[PDB]
């Protein structure tokens, strides 16, 4: 009954791509525009990822750098300026969307300045430069790759973690299946699927945690911490 | 983006 691959859902891999490119060129380079209408939510969001995130900075054998962090899927860079700048000596930004990552130069003032690289890619097209990351943060983005995509992009950045660095995962959540919104041409997949193709990455979970205080009628999210 | 479940 329920889908569990993409290769359900997408018709047309090549479109699928190119919707989604043309959808995020008209959509606003603002909090409300990455947030979907939601960019009211923002400080909830940012706060339980902070909290999430700070697990793995503490003393010990396996601390988390803070030297670098990789924002995948960006925008304008809404998780850098208020997560991960704060956190990280630098920054590297990777986003599909050039007019974002343009107004990212002024959302993010002067703390913007220790952004370093601003890669206009999509994640598809994207290897990270090995032994690079401390954090590599891929939040509201997983649904625009295809299941082969997504586990080939997890691998690469895999091999682009410094010592004892993490990737996390936020994201939407479908309660079963892996469901098409063919207006902005993505998937929610269900956590079973999204567990599947972390596995197939060679990836483990540190941590997994639903976000609490959202609005009711919008898709679970959940956070995972990998390695 | 966080969205409305359809
Ligand atoms: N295939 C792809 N590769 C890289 N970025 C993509 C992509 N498909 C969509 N995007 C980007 O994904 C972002 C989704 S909006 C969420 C932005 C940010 N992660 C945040 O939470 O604030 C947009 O900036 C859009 O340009």
């Amino acid at each position: 009954v329920p889908r569990g691959s993409t290769s359900e859902v997408i018709e047309d891999e090549k479109q699928f791509y190119s919707k989604a490119k043309t959808y995020w060129k008209q959509i606003p380079p603002t909090v409300d525009g990455m947030l979907g209408g939601y960019g009211h939510i923002s400080s909830i969001d940012i706060n339980s990822s902070r909290k999430f995130l700070q697990r793995f900075l503490r003393e010990g054998p396996n601390k988390t750098g803070t030297s670098c962090a990789l924002d995948c899927g960006a925008g304008i860079g809404r998780i850098t300026k208020r997560l991960l700048l704060p956190l990280f000596r630098e920054v590297d930004m990777v986003d599909i969307t050039e007019d974002f990552l343009v107004q990212a130069k002024t959302y993010l003032g002067e703390e913007g300045k220790r952004v370093r690289n601003y890669f206009c890619c999509g994640l598809q097209d994207f290897t990270p430069e090995p032994d690079s990351y401390d954090v590599i943060w891929i939040q509201w983005v997983i649904g625009h790759l295809t299941d082969q995509h997504l586990a080939e992009f997890l691998r690469r950045c895999k091999g682009s973690l410094r010592p004892n660095g993490i990737i996390v995962i936020k994201d939407n959540m479908a309660q079963e299946g892996v469901i098409l919104d063919d207006v902005d041409s993505s998937v929610c997949r269900d956590l079973d699927v999204v567990r599947r193709i972390i596995c197939s990455a060679g990836l483990s979970l540190l941590a997994e945690e639903r976000q609490e205080n959202l609005p009711d009628e919008i898709y679970h999210v959940y956070s995972f911490a990998l390695r | 983006s966080p969205k409305r479940i359809a």
